[PDB]
C-alpha cells in the first residue's frame, strides 16, 4: 500500500490517489482523494505522517567554472532544510518545461531536516543562450506550497 | 493555474472553516477556477464571522 | 528459519593497498536455543577457511546475529571472482548460500567540481560547499573533505544516482560557519574510484 504523489496533493489543479497493489466509510470510486482528508490525517491502512513541517530554502547553483569549457554544463538546485522528507522539484526555461534533469534522494543532514539536489544538463550552447533558467519547488512548508527561484547567465 | 492554487492554500488554513464549509470550497474551485478571485473572498468573510 | 544477507567490500578498503577488503555474511533470526552455526566459504568455488566469525546477541528481539567477514585480496574481488558463503544451522533442512562478486565491466572515470556557495546563501551564519562529480562508473565511488590538511567530517553526500549516458553522478555538501568560508584559504573535496589515476583526484577551490 502506497501514498499518492506529493506534487499530486500539493497543487491543488491536479488529482493524488491512494494505490493499493475512508476513516471506516466506504467509498466505491477506485481505479483518487481529496488533498484536503490526506493533510488533516485521515486513514486509508496508510495516513499522512505529520512530524515537524520545516520550510525549504531553493538556491539555484550555476555550471562551475571548470565545465565551462565543455560541450555540455549542469545546472544545480540546491534546496535545503526542509520536513517531512516528501518534496518536488521540476526546471523550466521561461515558462516552457525542461526535463532532462535528475535529482538526489532527499538526504537526513545533521539538524534533522533535508537537502535535496537536482541537476538540468544542457548544451553549453543553451546555457549562453537561453536568457533564464528557474528550478521549481513544492513543498508543504512554502507558501501556497509553490517556490520558483530563478538563475539567469552572466 | 496560479489564482486557484493561493485560494486552496489559504482556504486550507483558514481556522474557524468547518470540514465541511472548507470541502465545499474546494469542490466549488477546482470545478470553475474563473471565480477563484471570489471564492476567497467568499470563505474569507465566512471565516471572520465565525470567529470566537 | 534464520536468513542469510551478503556484503561487498568497503570501496575505501579497495582503493588503497595497505587497507584489506572484507566480503561479509550475516546470519539473522538464529534461534537462541541452537546458536551453532557452521559457515564454509568459497572463492570460486575453491573452499578457503580464512573467515573471521562471530556470534552475537541481538537483545532487541531476542535472537542470535552471526557475522562471518572473510578477507580477500586485492585482485580477486577487482577480477570479479564470486565469493560464496555456505551457512547450515539445526533450523535450516538444507543449508542455504550467498554469492557476490564485483560487476567487471565499463568504467570510467569521474570529473570532479567544487561549487561555491550560492550566492543568496553568503549572508546567512551558515554556507555550504557543492562537490559535484559526475559521469563515473560504476556507482561505487568515496567523497570526501578537507580545508589544506586538516580533514572535515561536516559533510553528507547523496546516493550515486544514474545519469542520463548510464553515468553516475553524485554531490557531497560541507556545511560551514560562514566565518569558516571567508577565514580558510582552500578547501579540497577528494574523490576515490577505480578508474582515476592512483585510484584518487583532489579538486581544491578558495574565496
Ligand atoms: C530481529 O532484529 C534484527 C535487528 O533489528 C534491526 O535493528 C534494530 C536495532 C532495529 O532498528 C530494528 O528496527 C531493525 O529491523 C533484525 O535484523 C535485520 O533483519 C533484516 C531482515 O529481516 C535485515 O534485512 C536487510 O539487510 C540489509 C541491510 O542491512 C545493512 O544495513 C542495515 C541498516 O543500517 C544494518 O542494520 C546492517 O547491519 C547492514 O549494514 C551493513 O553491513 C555490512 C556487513 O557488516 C557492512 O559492511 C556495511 O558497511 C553495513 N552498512 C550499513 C549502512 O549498515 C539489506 O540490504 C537487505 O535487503 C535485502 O533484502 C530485502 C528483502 O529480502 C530486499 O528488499 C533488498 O533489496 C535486499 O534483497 C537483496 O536484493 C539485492 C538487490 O537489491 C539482490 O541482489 C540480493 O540477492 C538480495 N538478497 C541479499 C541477501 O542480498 C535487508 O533488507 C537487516 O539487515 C537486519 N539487521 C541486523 C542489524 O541484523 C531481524 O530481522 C529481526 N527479526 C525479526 C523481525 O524477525
Amino acid at each position: 500500500i502506497f501514498p499518492p504523489n506529493i506534487k499530486d496533493v500539493l497543487m491543488i489543479s491536479l488529482t493524488p490517489k491512494v494505490t493499493c497493489v475512508v476513516n471506516n466509510v466506504e467509498v466505491h470510486t477506485a481505479q483518487p482523494i481529496q488533498h484536503q482528508d490526506w493533510m488533516s490525517g485521515k486513514e486509508f491502512t496508510i495516513s499522512k505522517i505529520k512530524g515537524l513541517v520545516r520550510a525549504p530554502q531553493v538556491y539555484i547553483l550555476p555550471p562551475p567554472a571548470e565545465q565551462l569549457s565543455r560541450k555540455d554544463v549542469s545546472l544545480t538546485c540546491l534546496v535545503v532544510g526542509f520536513n517531512p522528507g516528501d518534496i518536488s522539484v521540476e526546471w523550466t526555461s521561461n515558462g516552457h518545461t525542461e526535463e532532462n534533469y535528475k535529482d538526489t534522494a532527499p538526504v537526513l543532514d545533521s539538524d534533522g531536516s533535508y537537502f535535496i539536489y537536482s541537476k538540468l544538463n544542457m548544451k553549453t550552447s543553451k546555457w549562453e543562450k537561453t536568457d533564464s533558467f528557474s528550478c521549481n519547488v513544492r513543498h508543504e512548508g512554502l507558501k501556497n506550497y509553490y517556490l520558483k527561484k530563478t538563475i539567469s547567465r552572466s | 493555474n496560479k489564482e486557484q492554487q493561493n485560494a486552496f492554500y489559504e482556504i486550507l488554513h483558514l481556522p474557524n472553516l468547518n470540514e465541511e464549509q472548507r470541502n465545499g470550497f474546494i469542490q466549488s474551485l477546482k470545478d470553475d477556477p474563473s471565480q477563484s478571485a471570489n471564492l476567497l473572498a467568499e470563505a474569507k468573510k465566512l471565516n471572520d464571522a465565525q470567529a470566537p
